[PDB]
């Protein structure tokens, strides 16, 4: 299964 | 800005009279907006396209193909265009390559 | 050692409306799942029989995911033109890879993390799992942003934890398609040339997966050789050739060898 890239730039 | 690498060749060795692909590949483009088209005789051929994916190095690639008869004396070229490129690039399709 | 990577795709449409957004997921390079917004009802969707045997429960978290990661790289994508200071009218690109490479014996040999803009490396997760480089200024706010926040501790312990467990998952359920392989076929073509000498092109076809060599040797010294970038068929194999020029009646001294993971042994041909 795939990452959450959930910090924002 | 990169310039888009193309290749254009057949599926399966070409037979002249026996149903083959014609596949234009495009890699190493970036941006990924891009126009692909496929002429037989100079003229557009109305193409799928694969989804788009990128590699590794961030550049992307594409995968176009049509359903074609080879003949003596038809030509066939892929035709891209492309922001890193001033004009359309055309590359025509050698049987033997 | 196997891989688990997804390479994630946000571009921006400016006007009116949501970037575009893609997700695609890959064991040892080869796709097995996308998502795309431009589809109707957008959902993860199975890219090969072998993972379509998972049930309705995971495609509806990782299409929940996907969804979610849209709206933070459309956050992502605003966040960037204020940092570079660039206009809302122009197109923009956010790339992200993520995932894992790991050995036999299950150790983590590398985790990836990392980020491009407009085709640039733009931050990445170091191979300590732990730190963070830059690119750049608009970088650095980032870095100091997820320094404060303990990002990197969050994506080492998927890295580590998920990424790893279900890539053995995933070898375990479709271990005869991830792992399958086609040996290449191959023959070579004879062209005469108008100088009067020959080209011999070794041709390597419908073979899986992408890696293989091929070189041509004299009196079996290896050599003056032209070489097609490996291109797939449009039926899941690859094909490649390689081709020298020979003269005309000593064909016979110049042989074709191919390598590739299908093959029991060395392929060794002439015309
Ligand atoms: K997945």
């Amino acid at each position: 299964i795939g990452p959450r890239a959930v910090d924002v730039l | 800005q990169k310039t888009p690498q193309i290749q254009v060749y057949s599926r399966h060795p070409p037979e002249n009279g026996k149903p083959n692909i014609l596949n234009c590949y495009v890699t190493q483009f970036h941006p990924p907006h891009i126009e692909i088209q496929m002429l037989k005789n100079g003229k557009k051929i109305p193409v799928e396209m694969s989804d788009m994916s990128f590699s590794k190095d961030w550049s992307f690639y594409i995968l176009a193909h049509t359903e074609f008869t080879p003949t003596e004396t038809d030509t066939y070229a892929c035709r891209v265009k492309h922001d890193s490129m001033a004009e359309p690039k055309t590359v025509y399709w050698d049987r033997d390559m | 050692s196997h891989s688990l990577r997804y390479f994630v795709t946000a571009v921006s449409r400016p006007g009116f409306g949501e970037p575009r957004y893609m997700e695609v997921g890959y064991v040892d390079n080869t796709e097995f799942v996308r998502f795309d917004s431009d589809a109707e009802n957008p959902r993860y969707e199975p890219r090969a029989r072998w993972i379509e045997q998972e049930g309705p429960e995971y495609w509806e978290r990782e299409t929940r995911r996907a969804k979610g990661n849209e709206q933070s790289f459309r956050v992502d994508l605003r966040t960037a033109l204020r940092y570079y200071n660039q206009s809302a009218g122009g197109s923009h690109t956010l790339q992200w890879m993520a995932g894992c490479d790991v050995e036999s014996d299950g150790r983590l040999l590398r985790g990836y993390w990392q980020f491009a803009y407009d085709g640039c490396d733009y931050i990445a997760l170091n191979e300590d799992l732990k730190t963070w480089t830059a690119a750049d200024m608009a970088a650095q706010i980032t870095r100091r942003k997820w320094e404060q926040a303990g990002a990197a501790e969050r994506d080492r312990a998927y890295l580590e934890g998920e990424c790893v467990e279900w890539l053995r998952r995933y070898l375990k359920n479709g271990n005869a398609t991830l792992l399958r392989t086609d040996p290449p076929k191959a023959h070579v073509t004879h062209h005469r040339r108008p100088e009067g000498d020959v080209t011999l092109r070794c041709w390597a076809l419908g073979f899986y997966p992408a890696d293989i060599t091929l070189t041509w040797q004299l009196n079996g010294e290896e050599l003056e050789m032209e070489l097609v970038e490996t291109r797939p068929a449009g039926d899941g194999t690859f094909q490649k050739w390689a081709s020298v020029v020979v003269p005309l009646g000593k064909e016979q001294k110049y042989t074709c060898h191919v390598e590739h993971e299908g093959l029991p042994e060395p392929l060794t041909l002439r015309w």
